[PDB]
């Protein structure tokens, strides 16, 4: 009928594929030469269950000077994709430490989907050898499942921008979660 | 540098922009980059260009658009929003519409500018929320609000990307809701708003035959008519209620039809959809007199189909069933009066007394000056516990409650037309003037009692106070005076104190008639209808759905064959009016 | 008031209460009362209510009537 506008924002450590994940979702064409630091001011049309939804995709980076302006993208946020890299274990442990409190502080009572990107690289020989150099291993799916339950994640999936694997379903669940209007209020004042 | 570009854009000189594209391509900079944008609000070059215009003409805009297309950031360039809370969400198209530049609006539309962009900054909220101007946060609604019909026509008829009229903002308001919001009671505003409303409704009808725009509701769950009734915008509500449209294709959208005429007498049907009691959806009449909080509420009842509906209701319940509700309280008063007083029958009636008080409390809790009635219900309770106990103080509680009941009789007088004004006047005096006067007088009396005690030179004060009340009556003798160290000063004071208490109370009567009753005298007739209306509504609310369905006013009429073919059957209430003028 | 005092017993009270409205009569009832403490406030309150409602009548008469 009449498309409903929902705001989606992606927050994560750098080089975990957030911009690429949105880009593959937008044009379904992997950019092999040029990747902007941020993908902004785009709205995508998606239908999940009899409803047509225009999803406005915001993107947050923190390489240089974007961290100062990051907070003002949080207001009026409908759904969040907290992203990290499967081929980089360092990303996982910082989510509970730093990413979560900022998200809760600026925009609480918002759905959150914890996702791990680039499932292909966990089996890659080069990445496996590099992690083994430090007696490390790629982020196991069990750890991601435990983390999702640990921090109240709405859902946990895995993406692969190079192979375009699971992107449609991931954002499909993202908007499905967004369409839920929370549950009233808790401990509301009189 | 950024200030130089801003100044160039401010002047409007296209020549000064020469060489900009080579600079940007050499530096690989974008017009949407942070450096070029103003840090305070994120403002870009194009908004600055739009805000400055020479006789409504700025030559930089096409060059800016051309270079933005050359660099390949046109989408980001035109969709870049402001991030300041004060001006959050504003885009170039909002400025273009606000500045009444048709050609620039068309250009921006042609260049892929977002047309459903929201502007939810604090400056765009209603007055209550601290904002200045509210229009619905959509370009289409913004054009509709500022009396720009050509822009609405273009936005809805453009080939590149049309703007759905059904679109809803964060609040859920549609264009019609915003139109109702910005309307006021001034004549010109109501006229322009009505014309815009009708044009919008007809356009939506043509574009969307199956749907009905007014049916759409906001997050709060208000239709445009209901919101117009609630907020007190009289003119648009009156126009929405008496909408008549000649066009055959859109005939079903209008409300007041005309069935037949026989000369100077005409009988026109009206539409009671969403305007009558015993309906699952909220009733416009009910919300108009329950949570209106509107200073023009009294004038909202003067509308043709509104006023008469109450008289038609009056026949069914008003004039025939007020007796029963009055009588119920009379019977309860008798049952209670039996308290002080066939031992078995008397005990049964005594149980009935507590049962009647409990029933009054049970219906009181369900209904929630009914706080006075609540006090009565509260007082009933303690008596049962103390009666089981055998304590001797339950009589005091019963005394308070009994007097409260006989006083409540006044509320029953208020309902009747004959006593409707007198009861309300007594209540108003008891609340506005009498209450404050008594409050002040009590403290004054206590202080003067202390003064009299000092002149006499707790129990010694209690005797004086009781005998002083007797002195006000005059039955009691002046026992205090005899036992006074300094009566000479007291004698003048005692008379003076009585004068002051009485004269201030005498002034209250003068104050009440003019200061308090001055506005009551003028609006008593309007208030009486409101009082009558509230009483009528409560009667219908009590009755269950079956009982309400028994007396749904009006007669079902098939107005005409609908698009489906099954005639539209609104529940219509005929109105008879004769007029010699015209034919 | 009869209940507070705790037909003929009501007749005496009524006649003497009319005298009380005049003020010539003494408060014979009050002396013979089980609970005068509650009655004392009420008796004054009752007189106020009777008079103030009648005082409002004069205000009502000039404008409403
Ligand atoms: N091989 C491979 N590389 C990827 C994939 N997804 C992302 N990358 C790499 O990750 C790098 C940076 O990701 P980016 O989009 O900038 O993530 P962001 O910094 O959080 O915005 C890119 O240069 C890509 O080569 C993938 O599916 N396969
Ligand atoms: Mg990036």
């Amino acid at each position: 009928m009449a498309a409903i506008r929902k705001k989606l924002v992606i927050v994560g450590d750098g080089a975990c594929g957030k911009t690429c994940l949105l880009i593959v979702f937008s044009k379904d064409q992997f950019p092999e030469v040029y990747v902007p630091t941020v993908f902004e001011n785009y709205v995508a049309d998606i239908e999940v269950d009899g409803k047509q939804v225009e999803l406005a995709l915001w993107d947050t980076a923190g390489q240089e000077d974007y961290d100062r302006l990051r907070p003002l993208s949080y207001p009026d946020t409908d759904v969040i994709l907290m992203c990290f890299s499967i081929d980089s274990p360092d990303s996982l442990e910082n989510i509970p430490e730093k990413w979560t409190p900022e998200v809760k502080h600026f925009c609480p009572n918002v759905p959150i989907i914890l996702v791990g990107n680039k499932k292909d690289l966990r089996n890659d020989e080069h990445t496996r050898r590099e992690l083994a150099k430090m007696k490390q291993e790629p982020v196991k799916p069990e750890e991601g499942r435990d983390m999702a339950n640990r921090i109240g994640a709405f859902g946990y999936m895995e993406c692969s921008a190079k192979t375009k694997d699971g992107v449609r379903e991931v954002f499909e669940m993202a908007t499905r979660a967004a369409l839920q209007a929370r549950r009233g209020k808790k401990k509301s004042g009189c | 540098n950024r200030p130089i570009l801003f100044d160039i854009v401010s002047r409007g000189s296209t020549a000064d922009l020469d060489g900009l594209l080579p600079f940007l391509l050499t530096h690989k900079k974008r017009l949407t980059d942070e450096e070029f944008r103003e840090p305070s609000t994120g403002k870009t070059c194009l908004p600055k260009a739009l805000l400055n215009l020479s006789n409504g003409r700025n030559d930089t805009i096409p060059v800016l658009l051309d270079i933005a297309e050359r660099t390949g950031n046109m989408r980001e360039f035109i969709n870049s929003p402001f991030r300041d809370i004060y001006y959050r969400g504003q885009t170039a198209l909002h400025i273009a519409i606000e500045r009444r530049c048709k050609h620039y609006v068309e250009l921006l539309v042609a260049q892929g500018a977002d047309v459903h962009a929201q502007a939810r900054g604090r400056f765009f909220q209603p007055k209550d929320e601290g904002g200045y101007f509210y229009f619905g946060e959509l370009p289409l609604s913004l054009a509709a609000c500022t009396n720009q019909p050509h822009i609405v026509n273009y936005l809805t008829e453009n080939p590149h990307k049309k703007a759905d009229m059904r679109r809803q903002d964060s609040r859920g308001n549609t264009v019609l809701h915003a139109l109702v919001a910005i309307a006021d009671n001034t004549r010109e505003n109501t006229k322009f708003v009505t014309k815009m409303y009708d044009l919008l409704l007809l356009k939506c009808a043509r574009l969307f035959p199956d749907s009905n725009l007014e049916a759409v509701l906001n997050n709060d769950g208000l239709s445009p008519l209901m919101m117009a009734a609630k907020t007190g915008k009289i003119g648009i509500f009156q126009h929405i209620i008496r909408r008549e449209v000649t066009d055959e294709d859109t005939r079903h959208l209008s409300r007041k039809f005309k069935d037949w005429a026989y000369g100077p007498v005409y009988s026109s049907l009206y539409d009671l959809s969403s305007l009558d009691t015993c309906g699952e959806e909220a009733s416009v009449l009910e919300i108009l007199v329950y949570n209106s909080k509107i200073e023009n509420r009294h004038e909202m009842l003067a509308v043709e189909p509104i006023n008469e509906l109450l008289r038609d209701k009056w026949r069914k319940f008003g004039a025939v069933s007020f007796y029963i509700n009055v009588v119920s309280y009379l019977c309860a008063m008798v049952i209670f009066t039996l308290t002080a007083y066939v031992d078995y029958l008397r005990l049964a009636g005594e149980v009935i007394t507590l049962f009647t008080g409990v029933l009054f409390f049970f219906t009181n809790i369900k209904d929630l000056f009914q706080l006075l009635y609540f006090i009565y219900s509260v007082l009933v309770i303690v008596s049962a516990a103390l009666y089981l106990a055998g304590i001797e103080a339950y009589l005091a509680v019963m005394v308070f409650a009994l007097v409260l009941g006989w006083m409540n009789a006044l509320y029953f007088t208020r309902g009747l037309k004959l006593t409707g004004t007198y009861s309300i006047m007594i209540q108003k005096i008891l609340f506005k003037d009498l209450f404050r006067f008594l409050l002040v007088y009590l403290l004054f009396m206590i202080g003067y009692a202390s003064a009299l005690v000092s002149l006499l030179n707790s129990e010694t004060f209690s005797t004086f106070l009781l005998d002083l009340f007797k002195l006000t009556i005059g039955m009691g003798d002046l026992e205090m005076l005899s036992s006074t160290k300094y009566p000479v000063v007291f004698i003048i004071l005692l008379v003076t104190y009585i004068i002051l208490t009485f004269v201030l109370l005498l002034n209250m009567l003068i104050a009440l008639m003019g200061e308090t009753v001055g506005q009551v005298s003028k609006e008593s007739k309007h208030i009486w209808k409101l009082q009558w209306a509230t009483t009528i509504l409560d009667i219908e609310r009590s009755f269950p759905v079956f009982l309400r369905k028994a007396f749904r006013s009006g007669e079902m009429v098939t107005v005409g064959k609908s698009s489906d073919g099954t005639p539209d059957r609104r529940w219509c209430f005929r109105v008879d009016e004769v007029n010699w003028s015209h034919w």
